[PDB]
RNA sequence: AGCCAGGAUGUUGGCUUAGAAGCAGCCAUCAUUUAAAGAAAGCGUAAUAGCUCACUGGUCGAGUCGGCCUGCGCGGAAGAU
């Protein structure tokens, strides 16, 4: 029942993730299957509301990019230490 | 302060009293203290206290929304304090005569004697 | 009056409004509440 | 108090704080207190912080203590002079980075818990922050 | 007021120093010095002291002599190598601690 | 009973022949006569029943000598006589003592009914649960 | 948020106490009357009483209440020619 608009990234690597960081955004990636990994970005205003609730965590989430759906779990959130913020969310296919 | 499902617990409770009910009868609660209210409890002990009434539904915005179904005196009602009552059972006999002979002690405010069916 | 540093709200008769360039602790029920300098 | 009972060797030259913490999340209790600045903290203050923590909801609830000092930290003499040797052990020392979970609180409600770390954060020489359960 | 001059009352016996003693020295005066490190306050001549070790009072008196090197001061503040020696006080071991505190009168009134 | 100004209340025993141990002098500043108590009080005390703890209502400003109205029996009463153990317990509520049957506190609740606001009868057996779990006394329905 | 009322009966809840009656503590914190009222948030009494808040009614009337992450400030900030 989960919506997450997000984009392709264009760049990576660290230079590329603290830039984001800065415009609110934050890396992540999409993995699993016969399938190759892809890195997407997600917007942070709208994603660290949602993971409070402990649905986010068990039920199935539909990231929506380009017309895509692929239609995926959540397996690993890294977090900023001293601060209430997201640095990197892991992303299974199912 | 209860949301939108449980208000219609107050609502429906008067909405079908209306075509079913008998007779109704005010008075000014306002500046009244809990031993005023108190008088219409214990005349409610002969009567158990479930048949009689004074349950506040005088918010403008709950019993006067239940009240344009049928019988409509609530037109010049709706300014000041109202106490709506609604009976299945019920006369036109004694039971006005004890809000009026109570007048001797003033009975703090009687609304004017407004008047129900 | 005290000065302190913290205000601190202690009764639901505490103030806390600025006074200049300094605020001030107002309790009218409870002198001993006055305070300044925070 | 809460010293190392045997010490493989007795004196640590200095040292560095830098990098991030390790514990992000709180893996035993419920909730509990994470400290955001970054600086040297001496065994006598974790020891006054846990005794506020001690007395606080009486016996309901039960607290945890995810760090230890396990630095001599040596101090010499007043009127002594610059050298001859390095001077003796006085009081321990835990140096701790930002992100790191210093204390937990399992059996305490939410806004009662709020109470015992914000008497704790004072007792503290940098500032600290509330956590939730934090699962994944 | 003849009656409330009469009262003699000291209601307070704070610490003036605590002091730990480490590596003790024999004396033939004395009997022992025991080498200090003052950790807290400073540390008199003539005030009382109390020697506890493991929360408990081994033994209790009042200093004799207080003598840093051969200097003998008086005084000795903390955070400053100090030195300890009193009469009547067998054994001297180490990881104890020696509190000493001043001796004050609050005084009395009649009521 | 019309305003507050002047009243005073304590229960005393009637197991005596006109007695005064908690008041005598100390009944009230206001200048209670104390000969109107064999006269008037006493005769409606015996009449009742004698034993239990009996409260008072004195209202006089200038009248010396007085009249009295009705009282109600307290509860905490009715968990001595018509309950288990008299002396009481000393232990918290964590330990249990004593027991409560359905029998009891039905009938004898009854008793009650001279002032009170519940309407209902069988409403009156369930605000005596209440009281009773206070100091913890199970009661099997 | 003001103004205009109530703010309770059983019940001094049990227990500890010289006495604590909702308000020094401990445990339980329900059930009637109920518009609504916590066997009690604070002041007060040797202890009752008294007077308020929560909750809810009338009046008036459309934005209101409390947090989280930050831009840049306020106090904290007292020294000798
Ligand atoms: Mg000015
Ligand atoms: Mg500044
Ligand atoms: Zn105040």
């Amino acid at each position: 029942m989960f919506t997450i608009n997000a984009e392709v990234r264009k760049e990576q690597g660290k230079g590329a993730s603290r830039r984001l960081r800065a415009a609110n955004k934050f890396p992540a990636i999409i993995y699993g299957g016969k399938e190759a990994p892809l890195a997407i970005e997600l917007d942070h205003d709208k994603v660290m509301n949602m993971q409070a609730k402990a649905e986010f965590y068990s039920e199935v989430l539909t990231i929506v990019v380009d017309g895509k759906e692929i239609k995926v779990k959540a397996q690993d959130v890294q977090r900023h230490p001293y601060k209430p913020k997201l640095q990197h969310i892991d992303f299974v296919r199912a | 302060m209860a949301l939108n499902l449980q208000d219609k617990q107050a609502i429906v409770a008067e909405v079908s009293e209306v075509a079913k009910g008998a007779l109704s009868a005010v008075v000014a609660d306002s500046r009244g203290v809990t031993v005023d209210k108190m008088t219409e409890l214990r005349k409610a002990g002969r009567e158990a206290g479930v048949y009689m009434r004074v349950v506040r539904n005088t918010l403008l915005r709950r019993a006067v929304e239940g009240t344009p179904f049928e019988c409509l005196k609530d037109a010049f009602v709706g300014p000041t304090l109202i106490a709506y009552s609604m009976e299945h059972p019920g006369a036109a006999a004694r039971l006005f005569k004890e809000f009026a002979k109570a007048n001797a002690k003033f009975e703090v405010k009687a609304a004017a004697f407004e008047g129900e069916l | 009056m005290k000065v302190r540093a913290s205000v601190k709200k202690l009764c639901r008769n505490c103030k806390i409004v600025k006074r200049d360039g300094v605020i001030r602790v107002i309790c009218s029920a409870e002198p001993k509440h006055k305070q300044r300098q925070g | 108090m809460l010293q190392p009972k045997r010490t493989k060797f007795r004196k640590m030259h200095k040292g560095r704080n830098r990098g991030l913490a390790q514990g992000t999340d709180v893996s035993f209790g419920s909730f509990g207190l994470k400290a955001v600045g970054r600086g040297r903290l001496t065994a006598r203050q974790i020891e006054a912080a846990r005794r506020a923590m001690t007395r606080a909801v009486k016996r309901q609830g039960k607290i945890w203590i995810r760090v230890f000092p396990d630095k001599p930290i040596t101090e010499k003499p007043l009127a002594v002079r610059m050298g001859k040797g390095k001077g003796n052990v006085e009081y321990w020392v835990a140096l701790i980075q930002p992100g790191k979970v210093l204390y937990e609180m399992d059996g305490v409600p939410e806004e009662l818990a709020r109470e015992a770390f914000k008497l704790a954060a004072a007792k503290l020489p940098i500032k600290t922050t509330f956590v939730t359960k934090t699962v994944m | 007021a003849a009656m409330s001059g009469m009262l003699s009352p000291e209601l307070k016996q704070q610490i003036i120093g605590l002091a730990e003693v480490r590596d003790v020295f024999k004396s033939p005066k004395f009997g022992a010095i025991a080498g200090c490190m003052v950790t807290e306050g400073v540390v008199k001549r003539h005030n009382p002291i109390r020697v506890l070790r493991d929360n408990v009072v081994i033994y209790e008196g009042e200093l004799e002599s207080l003598r840093r090197f051969k200097d003998d001061v008086n005084e000795v503040r903390n955070g400053m190598e100090c030195g300890i020696g009193v009469k009547n006080y067998n054994d001297v071991r180490t990881g104890d601690v020696i509190e000493v505190f001043e001796i004050i009168e609050i005084q009395r009134t009649i009521a | 009973a019309k305003k507050v100004q002047a009243y005073v209340k304590l229960q005393v025993a009637a197991g005596m022949a006109n007695p005064s141990p908690p008041v005598g002098p100390a009944l009230g500043q206001q200048g209670v006569n104390i000969m109107e108590f064999c006269k008037a009080f006493n005769a409606k005390t015996d009449s009742i029943e004698k034993g239990l703890p009996i409260p008072v209502v004195i209202t006089v400003y200038a009248d010396r000598s007085f009249t009295f109205v009705t009282k109600t029996p307290p509860a905490a009463v009715l968990l001595k006589k018509a309950a288990g153990i008299k002396s009481g317990s000393g232990k918290p509520n964590k330990d249990k003592v004593g027991k409560i049957s359905r029998a009891q506190l039905q009938e004898i609740a009854q008793t009650k009914a001279a002032d009170m606001t519940g309407a209902d009868i069988e409403a009156m057996t369930r605000s005596i649960e209440g009281t009773a779990r206070s100091m913890g006394l199970v009661v099997e329905d």
